[PDB]
C-alpha cells in the first residue's frame, strides 16, 4: 500500500510557464513510476513510463525525472490541449497505487 | 512510373528504396540519401541471444527453457506447495536496452546526397569511365568489409552480452543466498531452509534476509 | 491496430453480480508479457487500480476489494473479463480495460511487432 | 527446495555469422541489406518534373520534344531512355 | 610443487592446451582437456577461416607504367589509390589488433570456464588455493582424479569425511 | 607425407611370441598429442582396437586381452611395437597401425603443419 | 565396454539413393564417434571425426548427425566407388569398441 501523495492538488499556470509537479511515495520504491495523463471525459495515456523515458509518440516537452521517494515531472511549454490531470502509478511490488490528483489549468 | 502517395529520398533506375537499413544490394549507382552498396545478399544481425534448444528440474548450464514466456531470463522453483515459474525484469529491460541501443546505431542511413556520375543511357568517355568504375568497385569493397566486419562484431557482441547479464544475474542469487543454498551443479541453488512461495519471491527480489534461515541452514549444512 | 473495446450491461441492480467483458480487437491476447488490467474512476476522485492478469497466470486482486472482484483471461474468445459481485452505489463508476506492457520496447526486440510495446486503454463504459 | 536459473529459449530459431563461428543459433535476427525496392518513384511535396520524349540538354536548346520544358522548375528531375536531344542530327560538345 | 594458472603455464604440456596436474600419495600426473581445448581452437580456426578468404572482385589495369598517362587524371588516380590503401592499412591494424585482444580474452575465458566447472564439482569437498589449485581434504586416489577430470564425479561419497 | 609403414615376421608358430612394429616415416613419433593405436581384422569379422600409446606415457590396452598385448614407443628409431605372447590361431588377422589425432584441426592450430591433423593408416601386414 | 550395435547388418541400395545408417550406443556416450570406411582388401579411411562434420579430404556428400545414444550418417548419392563397409568408434572413455559392421552394395 506504498501510499502516493501528490501535491498540491490544484494548478493555475499561463502558457509557456514550466510546471514541476512532485509526486511522492512512502516506501523507497525503485526505479518504477508510470505518468498518465488524462484529458476530461477520455481515456487516459501514458507520458512518462520507467521515470525517465516517452511512450514513442508522446512529444519530447514531456520530460521526467526522480529517484527513490521523490519524483518530479517537468513540463517544458503549456499548451492549449494540455489541459489535463497528471498521475502517477508504481508497478514495483504486487500491489499498484494512484496518487490523489493533480490537476493544472 | 511516378506517384505522389509514397516518400523516399533514395532512387534508381528501377524504383525507389522507401526503408531505413544500414546497407543494401539492390543496385550500386544509387541516388540521395542511400544505404551503402554491398556485394552480399544476406546480412543477419543477431537481435536476440544464443539460442540452445531444449532436449528433474533443469537450469541455464544445460539448456534453456522454452516455456519461459514473461521474459528472458526467468527463475523456476521447486517447492514443497509446487512448481512455479517467473521472469526478472530487470536483466530482461537492460538486454533489451541494450540491443535497442545497438540498433538505433545501426538503423539510422547517411544524410550525404549523392550525384549520378554516369549515364546508365548513353555511355561516358571510356578513361574516365574506367576510373569511376574502378573507384566504385574499391569504394564497395570498402562498404562490403566493413559491413561483413560490423555483423560479426555485434553478433558477437550480443551473445556475450547475454552471457555477462546471465552471469550476473547468477552471482546476485548468488550473494543473496549467503550461507543458507549451495551451488547445485547445472546452475541452480538447493535450497537447504524450509521458506514457501513467500521466500520465492523474497528471493525474486533484493528482499531476501539471510539471518531469518542461517541457524537452521547452516545446521542442514554442516548434519 | 489494436483496440481494447469494452462491452456491459450499464445498468446494475444493487446488491447484485456485474460482468464486465473487455474485448481485444487485434493480434491476440495470449501474446504474453503484458499485464491485463482494470481500471476506474468515479467523475470527481481519481483513478483507482482494481486487478491486472497475465497469461501465465499471476494475479494480484486490488488490496482494497479482494474479495468482491475476480479476473479471467479467456483466450478463446479473445477477452478478459472482470467480475464484481454484492454492486452498491459506490462501485458504480467508468470502467477501463488497458495493456501494460512488461518491458519498454520502442523497436520490438521483445514483442516482436513494434506496436505492442504500447499501452493501449479502452475507450470506456459506465456501470450504474 | 530449490530455486533454478535459466533463460529463454525459441523451436525454430535463425542462424548467425558471428566473429569466430559461422551458423550460430540466436532466437531471432534482423536484416541489415534491404532487397526490396517500391517500383515505381516516390515524391511526396517535392516537384517533379517528368522529362518524356525530351532530354535535360533539349531544355537549354528547345526541340518540339522540349516545348514544355523551356522554363521548368523542380526538386527533382527525371530522365527517360526515349528522351531524344537533338531534332536535326547533332550532338552537344562536353 | 605443483602451482596454477594465476602463477604461470606449464611448459610440459604437450597433449592440450588447458592440463590437469594432480598431486596424489601415489604419484605426480598431468593429462590435457580435450573439450576446452577443442572449443578454443574451433574458435581459433573459425576466425582463420572468416579472415584468410581474399576478394573474387576483378581489378584492371588503370595506369600504364611503361608509357604515362595524362597528368591530370593521373594525379587523380595516385590520390585515390593512396585513400583506399591507407582506409585498408587502418582496416588492418585494427582488424589485427581486434583479432589478438579477442583471441586472448577468449583464452582467458575459456580458463575461467574450466575453472569453474572443477569448483561446481567439488562442491564442499575442496577449496581454493590462491594460485589457482584446489586442495584436496579427501583421500581419493587415481580413480578420483580421473573420475574429476570428466564430469562424472560424485560429492555424496566424500562429503562426511 | 607421413607414412606408418609396418614390418613383421608374417609366420608365428603356436604359443610364441609376435613382434609388430609400425615404423613412422614422416616428421617425428615424439610431436605428442596423437593415439598410436594398433587395430585388427579377421576377414569376415570386424575391426578390433588393441591399444593406444602416448609420448606422455598414457597406455590402455584393449579390455580384451590386458596381459597378451604391451604396446612400447620407441623415439630412437622413429616406431612404435605391439608384443603379443602366446598367439594362437584366433590371434592371427590383419594388422594395422594408425594415428588418431587429440584433436580436431583443419587448419593447423594445434598440431602446426596442417597435415599432422589427419589420421593416418598404415598398409597393412598380416600374421599368421 | 560401451556396447556397440549396428543395425541392420546387409543393406542393398540403387545409385543416387539416400542411406541412412545407425550406430547405436549403450551409455551416454557424449559427443564422441569416428566413422570409419574400409575397401575390402583395403585400408581404413575416417569420413567423420566429432559424429556432426567431416574431415577434410573427404567428400562433402558423406554427412553425420546424432547425439546422446543415437548415432546417425547419411549419404547423399551413391557412388560405384563407394561399395565398403562403414564402421563407428567410440573414444569418450579409456575404451574404444567397434561396431559389429554395415555393409552397402
Ligand atoms: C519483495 O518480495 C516480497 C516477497 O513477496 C514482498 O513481501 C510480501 O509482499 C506482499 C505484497 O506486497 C505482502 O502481501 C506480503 O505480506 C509481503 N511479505 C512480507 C514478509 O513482508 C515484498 O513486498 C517485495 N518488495 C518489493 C519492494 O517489491
Ligand atoms: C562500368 O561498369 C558498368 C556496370 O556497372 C558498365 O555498364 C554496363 O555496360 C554494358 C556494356 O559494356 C551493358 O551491357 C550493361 O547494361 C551496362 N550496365 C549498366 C548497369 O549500365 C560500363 O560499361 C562500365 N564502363 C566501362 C568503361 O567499362
Ligand atoms: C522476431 O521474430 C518475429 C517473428 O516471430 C519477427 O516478426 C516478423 O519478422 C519479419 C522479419 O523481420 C517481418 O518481415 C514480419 O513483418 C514480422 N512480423 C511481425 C509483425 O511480427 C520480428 O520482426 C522479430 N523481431 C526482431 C527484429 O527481433
Ligand atoms: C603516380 O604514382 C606513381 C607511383 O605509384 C608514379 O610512377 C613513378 O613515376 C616516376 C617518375 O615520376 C618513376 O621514376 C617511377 O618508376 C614510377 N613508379 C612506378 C611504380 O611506375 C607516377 O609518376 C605518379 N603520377 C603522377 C602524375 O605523379
Ligand atoms: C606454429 O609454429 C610452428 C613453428 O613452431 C609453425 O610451423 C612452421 O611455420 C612456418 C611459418 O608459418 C612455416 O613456413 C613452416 O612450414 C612451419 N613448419 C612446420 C613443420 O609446421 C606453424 O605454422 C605455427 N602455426 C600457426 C598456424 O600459427
Ligand atoms: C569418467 O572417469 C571415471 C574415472 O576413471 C571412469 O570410471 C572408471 O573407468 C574405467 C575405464 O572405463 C573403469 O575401468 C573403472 O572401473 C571405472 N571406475 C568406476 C568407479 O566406475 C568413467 O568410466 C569415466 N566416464 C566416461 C563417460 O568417460
Amino acid at each position: 500500500d506504498i501510499q502516493m501523495t501528490q501535491s498540491p492538488s490544484s494548478l493555475s499556470a499561463s502558457v509557456g510557464d514550466r510546471v514541476t509537479i512532485t509526486c511522492r511515495a512512502s516506501q523507497g520504491i525503485t526505479n518504477d513510476l508510470r505518468w498518465y495523463q488524462q484529458k476530461p471525459g477520455k481515456a487516459p495515456q501514458c507520458l512518462i513510463s520507467s521515470a525517465s523515458r516517452l511512450q514513442s509518440g508522446v512529444s519530447s516537452r514531456f520530460s521526467g525525472s526522480g529517484s527513490g521517494t521523490e519524483f518530479t515531472l517537468t513540463i517544458s511549454s503549456l499548451q492549449p490541449e494540455d489541459f489535463a490531470t497528471y498521475y502517477c502509478l508504481q508497478h514495483n511490488s504486487y500491489q499498484w497505487t494512484f496518487g490523489q490528483g493533480t490537476k493544472v489549468e | 512510373q511516378v506517384d505522389a502517395d509514397c516518400e523516399g529520398d533514395c532512387y534508381y533506375s528501377g524504383g525507389t528504396i522507401i526503408s531505413n537499413l544500414p546497407f543494401q544490394n539492390i543496385d550500386s549507382r544509387a541516388v540521395g540519401k542511400c544505404p551503402r552498396y554491398v556485394k552480399q545478399r544476406s546480412l543477419l544481425l543477431a537481435t536476440g541471444m544464443k539460442n540452445v534448444p531444449e532436449i528433474a528440474i533443469a537450469g541455464f548450464i544445460e539448456n534453456g527453457w522454452e516455456g519461459l514466456i514473461d521474459g528472458w531470463y526467468g527463475f523456476r522453483h521447486q517447492n514443497a506447495q509446487g512448481e512455479g515459474t517467473a521472469a526478472d525484469y530487470k536483466s530482461t529491460q537492460s538486454a533489451i536496452d541494450q540491443i535497442t541501443g545497438k540498433l538505433n546505431r545501426l538503423i539510422e542511413k547517411t544524410n550525404q546526397q549523392f550525384e549520378l556520375i554516369d549515364n546508365e543511357f548513353t555511355e561516358v568517355e571510356k578513361q574516365i569511365g574506367n576510373v569511376i568504375n574502378w573507384t566504385r568497385d574499391s569504394i564497395t569493397e570498402v562498404w562490403s568489409y566493413n559491413a561483413e566486419l560490423l555483423v560479426a562484431m555485434e553478433n558477437q557482441h550480443t551473445i556475450d552480452l547475454a552471457d555477462s547479464e546471465m552471469d550476473k544475474l547468477y552471482e546476485r542469487v548468488k550473494r543473496q543466498l549467503r550461507e543458507n543454498a549451495e551451488e547445485d551443479g547445472t546452475g541452480c541453488f538447493e535450497i537447504f531452509h524450509k521458506c514457501d512461495d513467500d521466500c520465492m519471491a523474497s528471493i525474486r527480489n533484493n528482499t531476501y534476509d539471510h539471518s531469518k534461515y542461517r541457524e537452521e541452514a547452516m545446521q542442514n549444512r554442516i548434519q | 491496430q489494436v483496440q481494447l473495446l469494452e462491452s456491459g450491461p450499464g445498468l446494475v441492480k444493487p446488491s447484485q453480480t456485474l460482468s464486465l467483458t473487455c474485448t481485444v480487437s487485434g493480434g491476440s491476447v495470449s501474446r504474453g508479457g503484458y499485464y491485463w488490467t482494470w481500471i476506474r474512476q468515479h467523475p470527481g476522485k481519481g483513478l483507482e487500480w482494481i486487478a491486472y492478469v497475465t497469461y501465465s497466470g499471476d494475479t494480484s486482486y486490488n488490496p482494497s476489494l479482494r474479495g468482491r472482484v475476480t479476473i479471467s483471461l479467456e483466450t478463446s474468445m479473445n477477452q478478459f473479463s472482470l467480475k464484481v459481485t454484492s454492486v452498491t452505489v459506490a462501485d458504480t463508476a467508468l470502467y477501463f480495460c488497458a495493456r501494460v506492457p512488461f518491458y519498454y520496447d520502442t523497436r520490438g526486440v521483445f514483442y516482436g511487432n513494434a506496436e505492442g510495446g504500447f499501452e493501449i486503454w479502452g475507450q470506456g463504459t459506465m456501470a450504474t | 527446495d530449490k530455486i533454478c536459473l535459466g533463460h529463454h529459449a525459441v523451436s525454430n530459431g535463425t542462424k548467425v555469422n558471428t566473429l569466430t563461428e559461422r551458423g550460430v543459433e540466436v532466437v531471432n535476427a534482423t536484416e541489415t541489406v534491404e532487397r526490396t525496392n517500391i517500383p515505381r518513384i516516390c515524391s511526396k511535396g517535392k516537384r517533379t518534373v517528368d522529362l518524356g520524349q525530351c532530354g535535360l540538354l533539349g531544355t537549354i536548346t528547345g526541340p518540339p520534344q522540349c516545348d514544355q520544358f523551356l522554363e521548368f522548375s523542380a526538386d527533382l528531375i527525371i530522365e527517360r531512355r526515349e528522351g531524344s536531344d537533338v531534332c536535326y542530327p547533332g550532338k552537344f560538345v562536353n
